[PDB]
């Protein structure tokens, strides 16, 4: 925002006040419009400075007119107040009028205010501040009154007297006017005449208010806060020789008031404020004989730093800083020593915030002496690292903020030579914090302090270089500070060992898991800039931390060890040398005892068992990916075991960390099998290959589900050299699970994982034409495609919902991974029928009603269609599909959004091979329950039907396909109601208006019979309603079908459920009102009356007669009891 | 004596809280002075749940006002019932957030969180048995929703054994003209799905439609939306503020209405619907009230419960009726062979009875449903998220503060997973 | 309050300076202000109170005040000695009779506890007058050389012609910016 680009709108809104002050709806609209326009500049209202005056004068020529009604004046004052909250009063009041002709017009307006009118509080607020901006006039209030003895019988009261009676009344109110009363007295008693006239009276009133008021009675607390604020403002904006005489009685009364013990945060803050206001009245202002009251003031202000709230701690720190700046240089040392006591071992973390704030306030003025450098600094080094856990919450944010504030105030508290001794401990602190700090406020707080230090002083090692990179915006993302900027800072030798030490000490022992993972990932990269230091000093450290009793510390140390080992292996892989060159025998000896020291302490149980398993699996993966020298050693046999047990106890892991555990275990198994299970180049161990495979295969039949789910992915992660002659068995074992058996009905995750495992195995072994038990060949490629397609019709619906859909997802990602592979090896294997079936299935799963599975299906379809290297052979209407989905438009498509998917999927009906499946899939969305999906699908279907409604051939083929879909899903509860609703919608829209010309069309003649057979003996209410609607829509077709529909509608009118009886008549009324040719005008006034008068929800025996009577009118044979 | 600490963040949240407090003050019988002039023993039977016991029998609310600018904090302090609130319960800053979640959640929010938690602890320490926490805020603003999520996370970290309630308000284009309201709506939903137990969805599009059509208002303002929200809130907490045969516990109610820890979103409704000023129309019977309360028209959310599945339903009546009538009505509604069968009420509703109706009405009813149709709302904003995130519109306001595109992708994935789970469970067998 | 918020506040305060203009009556205290902004001076009336003007110059927001130079308006100057970053005393060069009143007014203002932290700018106005005293003569009658605890300076100017005012204002702004912060 560079300028106010809403001047005309605001001007019009302000001008409309004179013709919107008599409205209640328009008034609120204009207010809400003025508020939202002014709130845009709440973060930078200075841009509105050039406009302030004109808008202010506009609002003033409405409240400064004599023909202005109270209501119109109240809206102007509300607007005026809206401009004083955004710009603030201290800056917006300087433009208000201040002429001597504005003293009585403003006091007289202040004397017509209703104190009991809560709706007009903005008016009173704007009144008091205006009256206060008018007390600056450089004249005596006496010159203005003139002659008071002009009214005989009753003398007029003086202006000054009226103002004293206005301030005392507004200083005991409960609205916001009391705050405006605090700003008025500050500019009323601080002038010469008022000082000599009413100062004593106001002081007696205040001392009486704070001598009778309490912090328990509500109005008493209201009287306490206002009096304290008034006293503080008077002592702040008051002369020191007119005030010092009263400083002795004010403190004596405040001491007896007992504020520290009172249970009010505002009262204590105001009390500390008033105590620091009186404290400076005794000393002389300095520009860089100690009365006894100063000691009492200091004793009160040094007890306001241990408060339980920060609002009082900040005030106490400000008071201490303002007092130290006025006292001599001798008492300053004692004050600093007394303030330093807040950082004692027995003091809580709350006392540390106040101490650091006081230290910063003292350093800002330059009062700390050099002798206080070895101590104060020694404390700051700790305050920057304050981060403790007090039960379930964490504390240390405000401590670090105050530490950064103190650091930022040391660039002007000492000379460059005075602070030259601690530029190696403070530069390392600032940098370390700005780099690893958790909170973003502290990080940027440490960034600004370092900038100020390098700007003012400029003695820190590489100040400009560290400031250019680690700037205010660069430290915004925490991830960028740990993995990028950290390495850049460590590039220099002055910020390498300290940062690594701070990371290994505190960050590794942190309570947050994400922070530990980030610290480990940062150490991974930092080890590159210091391999020797990380291999000789950090590795022993982390190794000793893996034997700690702390769980989080053990996990962090294990992660750090794994990351350092991986980094050392990567670094050594460049020079083509073994990883043992970095780690010593003792180091590789301790990496073979981590797991045996955990399993022997039973550290794999409880809530920490999952974390320990994750850490050990990550360590095993990082060690196997480095080709460590543990081949032949029994330690390997241990690692493998720890994996199996995990896959055997996955159900024990929480539901919020089982997928990650399974993935990590599978990755560790994959890294281990392709490293420690190889006998020769290209071969594998016969004993292990046999035992592991037999165990895994026999495990697939365990009735437990999570075990099968884990072992599936385990099989799907084995290398290729271990399946050179065992594929014919692994594939059969995986396919045996993909089948749905009577016992494994609700077992969907097992098959979902088996499909993914088959995908991975097929991808690893590849294609070799001739070798069935070694690779995917033309002998074991058909079975695979048949097993993958048999899991695409998984519509299992249970109490958990449509869980089968999950399996379908695994069928879309698996079938793809196979196809793309064949095209990249032996495209001939991709048969035409199989490819057509896969495409039709993908089309159906992309025309579904769920939004996340439908979106996944469209992406898979586009990926399979946009494959050109080489082009997948046997693609029905390939060119048609390519023209319908150009590559340029696919870059921006919201497939998840039905609006941006249904109109693009409905066009597939034009293709014969897709027309059937696509419609079977779209029926579920056209007859589902989602309203938006129903609307979008119906609109997209009508947009396509409009193009083939006047075509007897296209419309006929569409109706035939719809009826074939209906027949194929006869008596199917998942396709009966949705398809019936779709037919009802299509009939209501009038798409089949051509078949209604002749009589007895082959379409309706069988559609009616199918609907009858579907609704024959049905108790579902939704199904009954759908059938009734279909039979009430099918009446448009003349011939025997019309008479049969009327007989069915009469049969349904007398159903067991009165609700159905009423709904049938309600729908028949609409059907008769729609089609007029169905019934002649000679018996039309006889049907509507019988339907409106007869109560179809009453006795069924009585309604049978009325219903039978409607059979003698419609001309429908009257049924009987069979 | 179970005490619940009330909280209200943001302008909309503070206004809704003030309106609800002023509405319940007239029902409990506590004049704005801070004393009780009520003439019913049932009023003071559970007044401690939302009011403290001070000297002279003066009742003090348990609300905690919080903001980043002072304008709204000043309007409530001078409101009709601005004296009952403690002066030291008002926590505020000066600059605000600027309709930016990153500025109201990570910077100013985390800067004033200390002063806010100070008062939160000061209030919690003055309670015999703390039950949970309640928060009223919106989802289309920066300060409001940001500070709300931050305070919820802080209260969960410092008090994991406490229930959390959030009467979040969903924005709407017909009420606001801000372009970055979808981003803040997506982030708050992601935070709430992780750190919340109850979430009463109050759409700002359904309320506008009701005020425009039902109330027949030419130009409805926030005063026609806040009154309805406060009425619905008072109807929801009818059992928590007055006696009742039904279990009026918050933890048990949440456990019964939270069978799924990700689908904890509740659509609230209430009949009869009234405007401001005119409220004494007629006294609807129990059948009419039950038919109107379960109607999509009397729903505070833009979604229709009929277009989904009923997971849990809680009904609460108040007026002059016996539990036998409500039981007979609810049992005959589900009777497929009766003359009063419908198709939008499940076979299990937690009915309640009360003898203290609201002001200007002799009878009233409130309904709370955990239906899956709420997912539709979650898909209304999601679409907008696709028309901005893909173009990186206004992304420099978020990335410049500290946020990463990794946070946006995670929130989008969480919303998509929630919608998918809702749509999947919507197709479960009704056994 | 966070360090970042504390710094945002320090910048806004330093961006706004305060200059209190004082001097004997009929010394051109209003003419200089009206000329420094580009307004008209022929339609100036004798101030019967006080005036304030918020302008911008060299990136600094100057809120210049101007109080009456009358005796009954001299007993109220104490009402504007707060947060004053600079002081500007105007002296009529052509006035040779009331040369002790200004010397007595400036001395009493120099012994002020609240004005100790500010930069003094002496504007010897009305230089084109034939009977106007040069800068050297005025620098000897106002006892300006004796001053040591205040960064004072004296430059002759003419408000009617707008001469030598910009250099003086620039020197004042530079001397005010040379410092860091001010006292409370
Ligand atoms: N129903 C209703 N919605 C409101 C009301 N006030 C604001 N809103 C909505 O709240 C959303 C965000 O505005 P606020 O909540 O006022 O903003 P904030 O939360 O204080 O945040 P900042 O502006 O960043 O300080 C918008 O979508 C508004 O339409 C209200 O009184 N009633
Ligand atoms: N010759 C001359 N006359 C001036 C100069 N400045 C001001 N005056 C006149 O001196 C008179 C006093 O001016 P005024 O500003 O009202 O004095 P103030 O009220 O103390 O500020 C006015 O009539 C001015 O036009 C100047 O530089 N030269
Ligand atoms: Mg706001
Ligand atoms: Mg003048």
């Amino acid at each position: 925002l560079e300028a106010f680009g809403e001047s005309a709108e605001t001007r019009a809104l302000l001008g409309r006040l004179r013709e919107v002050h008599g409205g209640g709806a328009e008034r609120e609209v204009a207010l809400e419009r003025f508020r939202v326009i002014m709130d845009k500049y709440q973060e930078q209202p200075h841009l509105l400075d050039p406009h302030l005056e004109w808008m202010m004068n506009l609002l003033l020529d409405i409240v400064q007119d004599q023909t202005s009604p109270a209501s119109l004046v109240h809206l102007a004052f509300k607007f005026l107040y809206i401009i004083t909250k955004v710009r603030g009063y201290k800056t917006f009041l300087r433009l208000f009028p201040h002429e001597v002709a504005d003293v009585e017009p403003v006091l007289d307006l202040v004397t017509i205010q209703n104190p009991k009118d809560h709706e007009a509080w903005e008016t009173r607020y704007m009144l008091l501040l205006w009256l206060s901006v008018t007390c600056l006039i450089p004249f005596d209030f006496s010159r203005l009154d003139g002659n008071l003895l002009t009214q005989p019988g009753q003398a007029r009261m003086s202006i000054m007297d009226r103002i004293l009676q206005i301030a005392e009344s507004y200083l005991i109110v409960s609205d916001k006017a009391r705050d405006a009363a605090a700003v008025l007295v500050s500019r009323f008693i601080t002038r010469p005449d008022v000082k000599q006239s009413k100062m004593a009276e106001f002081l007696d009133w205040s001392l009486c208010n704070l001598a009778r008021s309490s912090f328990q009675t509500m109005q008493g607390v209201i009287t306490m806060d206002g009096t304290l604020q008034a006293l503080a403002q008077i002592f702040k904006h008051g002369k020191r020789e007119d005030c010092l005489p009263y400083a002795a009685t004010v403190l004596r009364c405040l001491d007896g008031c007992r504020l520290p013990e009172s249970n009010q945060t505002l009262l204590r803050k105001l009390g500390v404020k008033l105590v620091q206001r009186l404290g400076l009245t005794f000393l002389k202002p300095k520009v860089a004989d100690v009365p006894e009251g100063v000691e009492r003031v200091i004793e009160q202000l040094l007890v306001g730093l241990k408060d339980k709230d920060t609002v009082v701690r900040w005030s106490a720190a400000k008071g201490i800083g303002r007092m130290a700046g006025r006292l001599p240089r001798a008492l300053a040392d004692d004050v600093v020593g007394s303030v330093l006591d807040c950082f004692s071992f027995q003091e809580t973390d709350k006392a540390w915030h106040g101490g650091c704030l006081a230290l910063a306030e003292l350093g800002r003025r330059g009062l700390l002496l050099p002798s206080r450098l070895v101590d104060v600094v020694a404390v700051i080094l700790k305050a920057l690292t304050y981060d403790e856990k007090r039960g379930a919450c964490s504390v240390g944010t405000n401590v670090r903020d105050a530490a950064c504030y103190v650091c930022w105030a040391f660039a002007r508290a000492y000379e460059p030579q005075e602070l030259k001794p601690f530029v190696t401990a403070i530069s390392s602190a600032l940098v370390i914090a700005a780099v690893f700090d958790r909170d973003i406020n502290c990080r940027r707080a440490a960034s600004a302090a370092f900038q100020e230090n390098v700007g003012r002083q400029g003695t820190f090692p590489h100040g400009i270089d560290i400031l250019t990179t680690a700037d205010y915006f660069a430290v915004g993302n925490r991830s960028n500070c740990f993995l990028v900027i950290s390495v850049f800072i460590a590039g220099f030798p002055e910020y390498t060992q300290p940062m690594i030490d701070h990371l290994v000490t505190m960050k590794i022992s942190h309570w947050d898991g994400v922070i530990r993972e980030l610290a480990a990932r940062a150490l991974h990269n930092l080890a590159q800039q210091a391999p020797e230091f990380s291999a000789t000093q950090v590795f022993p450290r982390l190794l000793s931390m893996t034997l700690s009793p702390d769980l989080h510390m053990r996990h962090g140390s294990i992660l750090a060890c794994a990351e350092v080992a991986y980094a050392l292996y990567k670094l050594a892989a460049q020079e083509n040398r073994p990883v043992t060159d970095h780690l010593d025998e003792q180091a590789v000896q301790g990496l073979k005892q981590i797991h045996q020291q955990l399993y022997d302490r039973q550290l794999y149980r409880g809530l920490g068992g999952q974390l320990m398993r994750q850490a050990v699996c990550v360590l095993i993966e990082k060690l196997s990916l480095s080709k460590m020298p543990f081949r032949g050693d029994t330690v390997i046999d241990g690692w493998q075991w720890l994996i199996n047990d995990t896959l055997r106890h996955l159900h024990l892991i929480s539901s919020h960390s089982r997928q990650q555990m399974k993935d990590a275990a599978v990755s560790a198994l994959a890294a281990l099998c392709s490293e420690y299970y190889m006998k020769e180049p290209g071969e594998a161990d016969p004993a292990i290959q046999e035992e592991l495979i037999t165990q895994y295969l026999a495990e697939l039949r365990n009735p437990e589900e999570m075990t099968r789910c884990g072992f599936s992915l385990a099989l799907g992660a084995l290398p290729g050299f271990l399946l050179k002659g065992r594929l014919q068995q692994v594939l059969t074992g995986l396919r045996a699970v993909t089948h749905t058996s009577p016992e494994d009905v609700s077992f969907a995750e097992s098959r979902r994982d088996g499909l993914k495992a088959i995908a991975r195995i097929c991808q690893t072994v590849g294609v070799k034409a001739g070798a069935p038990d070694e690779a995917v060949c033309g002998e074991n490629v058909s079975q695979i495609y048949c097993a993958l397609l048999g899991c695409m019709d998984d519509y299992t619906t249970d109490s958990r919902g449509d869980v089968g859909t999950w399996v379908r997802k695994a069928a879309m990602t698996s079938l793809m991974d196979l196809t793309l592979l064949l095209a990249r090896s032996q495209p001939e294997l991709i048969e035409a029928h199989t490819c057509e079936r896969i495409m039709c299935c993908v089309a159906q799963q992309a025309s579904e009603k769920i939004d996340r599975f439908r979106a996944h299906a469209a992406s898979v379809f586009l990926t399979l269609l946009h494959f050109d290297s080489p082009p997948i052979p046997h693609v029905p209407h390939r060119g048609e599909l390519e023209k319908l989905f150009p590559r340029s438009d696919v870059a921006s498509v919201n497939w998840s959004a039905p609006s941006q998917a249904f109109p693009r999927i409905t066009q597939l009906l034009g293709l014969p091979t897709y027309r059937y499946h696509v419609l079977l899939g779209l029926v579920v969305s056209l007859g589902g329950l989602t309203e938006s999906t129903i609307r979008h699908s119906t609109q997209s279907l009508f947009e396509y039907m409009k193009g083939i409604q006047s075509d007897p051939q296209a419309l006929g083929s569409f109706s035939g396909t719809l009826l074939q879909i209906f027949e194929d899903n006869l008596l199917n509860e998942r396709v009966s109601v949705p398809l019936l609703k779709t037919l009802d919608h299509v009939l209501t829209h009038g798409c089949f208006d051509i078949f209604t010309t002749e009589e007895d069309h082959p379409f309706a003649v069988k559609l009616l019979a199918l609907c009858k057979k579907e609704i024959k003996n049905s108790k579902d209410i939704q199904k009954l309603l759908s059938g009734i609607a279909v039979f009430c829509e099918m009446v448009q077709f003349p011939g025997d079908v019309r008479r049969q529909a009327l007989l069915q509608l009469c049969l349904l009118l007398c159903h067991r459920f009165p609700l159905i009886r009423k709904t049938t008549a309600s729908q028949v009324y609409e059907t008769l009102l729609t089609y007029s040719d169905v019934v002649g005008a000679d018996v039309l006034d006889e049907v509507v009356t019988v339907l409106s008068d007869t109560a179809w929800d009453a006795e069924l025996a009585v309604v049978r007669e009325q219903r039978n009577r409607l059979c003698d009118l419609l001309g429908v044979p009257r049924p009987q009891l069979v | 004596m179970r005490e619940i600490v009330h909280i209200q963040a943001g302008q909309c949240g503070n206004q809704i809280g003030a309106k609800f407090w002023e509405v319940i003050s007239d029902e409990h019988g506590i004049d704005p002075t801070g004393t009780y002039h009520g003439d019913s023993d049932l009023q003071l039977d559970r007044i401690s749940v939302y009011y403290n016991e001070a000297t002279g029998g003066k009742y003090v609310p348990r609300a905690i006002l919080v903001d980043l600018e002072p304008g709204t904090m000043d309007s409530v302090r001078s409101g009709p019932f601005g004296q009952i609130f403690r002066p030291d319960n008002f926590v505020f800053g000066q600059s605000g957030a600027g309709n930016n979640w990153a500025k109201g959640h990570y910077t100013e929010g985390a800067e004033l969180v200390d002063s806010v938690l100070d008062v939160v602890r000061k209030e919690a320490e003055s309670c015999d048995c703390l039950q949970g926490f309640q928060l009223t805020h919106s989802l289309g603003g920066g300060t409001g929703s940001g500070m709300g999520t931050l305070l919820i996370s802080k209260i969960r970290e410092e008090y994991p054994d406490r229930i959390m309630n959030t009467f979040s308000v969903v924005p709407s284009p017909k009420v606001s003209d801000t372009v970055v309201e979808p981003y803040n709506a997506t982030l708050s939903v992601h935070q709430l799905v992780e750190n919340t137990d109850e979430t009463y969805c109050i759409d700002n599009e359904a309320l506008y439609d009701i005020c425009f059509r039902t109330l027949k208002l030419t130009t409805p303002t926030y005063g026609d939306l806040n009154h309805l929200v406060s009425a619905t809130m008072s109807g929801v907490t009818t059992c928590l503020r007055f006696p009742g045969q039904l279990n009026a516990d918050l933890r048990k109610l949440a456990v019964n209405m939270v069978p799924f820890p990700r689908l904890h979103f509740f659509m609230p409704g209430f009949a009869p619907l009234t405007s401001r000023g005119s409220q004494q129309y007629r006294a609807l019977t129990v059948p009419e009230l039950t038919q109107q309360v379960f109607d999509a028209k009397n729903m505070m959310a833009a979604c229709d419960p009929r277009h989904g599945r009923y997971l849990t339903v809680a009904a609460v009546f108040r007026g002059r009726m016996s539990m036998k009538e409500v039981d007979e009505q609810m049992l005959n509604v589900q009777n497929k062979n009766s003359s009063y069968f419908v198709e939008w009420i499940p076979n299990n509703v937690k009915t309640a009875v009360c003898d203290i109706p609201p002001r200007g009405l002799k009878m009233a009813v409130t309904f709370i449903g955990n239906s899956t149709a709420i997912q539709e709302l979650f898909k209304r904003i999601s679409e907008q998220f696709t028309a901005m995130f893909r173009r990186k519109a206004f992304l420099h306001w978020y990335t410049g503060e500290g946020m990463d595109e990794m946070e946006f992708t995670e929130a989008e994935s969480n919303m998509n997973d929630l919608v998918s789970e809702y749509q999947q469970y919507q197709d479960a067998t009704a056994e | 309050m966070g360090l970042l918020t504390i710094l945002k506040k320090m910048k806004q305060k330093e961006r706004e300076l305060r200059l209190l203009m004082l001097g004997l009556d009929n010394a051109g205290k209003t003419t200089i202000l009206k000329k420094f902004n580009g307004e008209d001076i022929d339609t100036i009336s004798p101030t019967l109170g006080f005036n304030i003007k918020t302008l911008e110059h060299r990136g600094f927001k100057l809120n210049i005040w101007d109080v009456g130079g009358q005796k009954s308006l001299r007993s109220y100057w104490r009402n504007y000695f707060e947060s004053t970053d600079g002081l500007i005393w105007v002296v009529d060069s052509a006035d040779r009779q009331r040369m002790q009143d200004c010397q007595r007014e400036l001395q009493s203002l120099l012994v002020e506890e609240r004005l100790a932290g500010a930069t003094l700018l002496i504007f010897a106005n009305k230089q084109d007058l034939p009977g106007a005293l040069s800068s050297n003569a005025i620098r000897e009658v106002l006892e300006l050389d004796s001053i040591r605890s205040h960064h004072w300076c004296i430059q002759g100017c003419s408000a009617v012609t707008g001469e030598n005012l910009l250099p003086g204002i620039d020197w004042l702004l530079d001397d005010i910016s040379s410092r860091i912060f001010t006292a409370d």
